[PDB]
RNA sequence: UCAACCUCAUCUG
């Protein structure tokens, strides 16, 4: 749903990545390039930028229930 | 209690044995609203 | 312990209401037993 | 009958890296630091949170589930603050926790990116390593995130989000010479980075007098302790428990007596 | 590399990232006991479920 | 100091 704190198998921060790994894909670079760029060395920790599906953002498309 | 409205979000007051009709929209479905009593959430 | 008469129905058993319970909902309302609802067909014809 | 001398030869050191090598030493002794490293060094994370209103589409226990995770600077003072058990004052308190706090609300239309800057510490010390940020929710417009939360000393045996580490690379025997991994095909193998066999020798010949010395160790910090003092920290917290272990095998010595 | 012993495990193991579901039935829902509770009307027999 | 029965369908080894 959003991307988690932490890579599972280790550890590392990965969860401020998210926006610049997305920046990065916008800019012209592979998705390898990218997870390089971002410093993800191991397979466990590209496996958690690769991997994920922000569903956060269709989430927030439905109108909150108090505003 | 106090009841949130389910479309307009606006919060009425409706009384026990009062039909469950939002004013000034007539949505018929209210929600309870956050209780004020805190509960404690271990970050684990 | 048994006669050829015996076996000709004259006399119906009724089974106690332990062998017949009766639901309850609610208190609102009492279901009874499709014994309870047969019981009563045959006393209804027989009373007729 | 004695315990060998140890020799440390540092590598590499940068503010996330720490890559070292211990020689004269034995591989129980090696393994264990390496273990402490992970599960017993203490770190400051959030343990308790309270959420006063929380109308983010992540519920409350996710919310507070993330900020745990959240890494806080603990570089000096979790050896100076004591564990909420030992503290004498009910709950939490100065020495004993740090507390921060949450009120984001997004009022402009445009999506609000709350992020561990958003909290807020009532100690300097404690920071969420911010000096991008870790992303804790996404709020719409009209959805407000409020929470107090309490910080504590703790080791990663109790839960991972008091790790301070996040990966360590631990290695012995980088040409494969005690044969304690016997290849089916040696060739097929790649070589390590620490090997210093030529490109045609796939293995070294075995040692049969050998003994597993010289470990290489790669120790990445989280951020909340430097890469330095989280070796330094478990050395001291295995001679600790070492000690504690002592003092309660004389104790118990002296009472069969 | 054992990871209580540290030493290296003789056969290398074959490791990689596989996807892997969660699925619904867990043990919480299905731990169950039972000690002279409910019984039904008609059996007088322990309940069912 | 404490709650129905039927029926059907869906899953489990
Ligand atoms: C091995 O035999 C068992 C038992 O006989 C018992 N069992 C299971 N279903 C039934 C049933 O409908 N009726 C009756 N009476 N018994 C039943 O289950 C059988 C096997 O079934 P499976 O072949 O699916 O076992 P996998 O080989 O599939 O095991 P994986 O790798 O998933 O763990
Ligand atoms: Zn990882
Ligand atoms: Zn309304
Ligand atoms: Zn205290």
């Amino acid at each position: 749903m959003i991307i988690p704190v932490r890579c599972f198998t280790c550890g590392k921060i990965v969860g401020n990545k998210w926006e610049a790994y997305l920046g990065l894909l916008q800019a012209e670079y592979t998705e390898g390039d990218a997870l390089d760029a971002l410093g993800l060395k191991r397979y466990c920790c590209r496996r958690m930028l690769l991997a994920h599906v922000d569903l956060i953002e269709k989430l927030l498309n439905y109108a909150p229930l108090e505003k | 209690m106090i009841y949130i409205c389910g479309e307009c979000h606006t919060e009425n007051e409706i009384k026990s044995r009062d039909p469950i009709r939002c004013r000034e929209c007539g949505y018929r479905i209210m929600y309870k609203k956050r209780t004020k009593r805190l509960v404690v959430f271990d970050a684990r | 312990y048994a006669r050829p008469e015996w076996m000709i129905v004259t006399v119906l058993p009724v089974p106690p209401l332990s062998v017949r319970p009766a639901v309850v909902m609610q208190g609102s309302a009492r279901n009874q037993d499709d014994l309870t609802h047969k019981l009563a067909d045959i006393v209804k014809i027989n009373n007729q | 009958p004695y315990a060998n001398q140890p020799t440390v030869r540092i590598t590499e050191l940068t503010d996330e890296n720490v890559k070292f090598i211990i020689e004269n030493t034995d591989l129980a002794v090696a393994n264990s630091i390496r273990r402490v490293f992970i599960a017993e060094v203490p770190i400051i994370a959030i343990d308790w949170v309270q959420i006063d209103a929380n109308s983010s589409v992540l519920h409350d226990e996710f919310i507070a589930h993330r900020l745990g995770l959240i890494p806080l600077t603990s570089d000096d003072i979790v050896d100076k603050l004591q564990y909420s058990r030992d503290c004498t004052c009910e709950e939490f308190c100065p020495e004993c926790s740090v507390e921060f706090t949450l009120d984001v609300r997004c009022n402009e239309d445009q999506t609000r990116h709350v992020t561990s800057r958003d909290l807020i510490s009532n100690s300097p010390r404690v920071i969420p390593v911010t000096s991008d940020d870790i992303l804790i929710v996404k709020l719409r417009k009209g959805q407000e995130l409020r929470l107090r939360a309490y910080a504590k000393k703790g080791f990663g045996k109790e839960h991972a989000k008091w790790n301070p580490t996040a990966g360590v690379a631990f290695e012995y025997d980088p040409d494969n010479a005690l044969r304690h991994t016997v290849y089916p095909k040696p060739e097929e193998w790649p070589k390590s980075e620490y090997s210093e066999l030529d490109e045609d020798e796939s293995q070294a010949p075995y040692d049969p007098n050998g003994k597993p010395e010289r470990f290489y160790y790669n120790v990445e910090s989280c951020g909340s302790l430097r890469p330095e003092t989280i070796v330094l920290s478990a050395l001291s917290g295995l001679k600790k428990k070492l000690s504690d272990l002592q003092t309660q095998l004389s104790h118990e010595i002296q009472s069969d007596v | 590399y054992n990871g209580f012993t540290g030493r290296k495990i003789t056969s290398q193991i074959f490791i990689g990232p596989t996807y892997y579901q969660r699925l619904k039935h867990m043990v919480d829902d299905k731990i169950h006991s039972r000690a002279r509770g409910p019984i039904q009307i008609l059996n007088r027999q322990p309940m069912e479920g």
